[PDB]
């Protein structure tokens, strides 16, 4: 994933506020930016 | 003016008649049909939540 790429997260909840989202005139929101880090992966290789 | 007392005593049978009036008018079926007004109601839809489209390959 790079600057060219986007990442999507579908989300839903059974609260009143989210249950009332069937018709919408405007939906704005601000979020905290966060860091995504990648771990390590051993490529299981049967030689070398 | 004394005639009112005589009329009340004489016509007392109308009391029992009126008791019959009310206690069988209650028995008779009535239904006040409150309306829906000229403005009509409607709910959103049957809406169910699900995960959106997934980009598989």
């Amino acid at each position: 994933i790079k600057e060219n790429s986007y990442v999507y997260v579908d989300y839903w909840d059974d609260s009143k506020a989210f249950r009332n989202i069937v018709y919408v005139r405007s939906l704005a929101a601000n979020l905290n930016s966060v860091r995504c880090t990648g771990g390590s992966y051993h490529f299981s290789l049967p030689v070398g | 003016a004394s005639l009112i007392y005589r009329q009340l005593l004489t016509n007392s049978y109308s009391v029992d008649l009126y008791d019959e009036i009310e206690q069988i008018g209650s028995g008779k079926t009535q239904n006040v049909t409150i309306n829906p007004g000229p403005f009509a109601q409607t709910r959103y839809a049957p809406v169910n939540w699900d995960h959106g489209e997934i980009n598989d390959s």
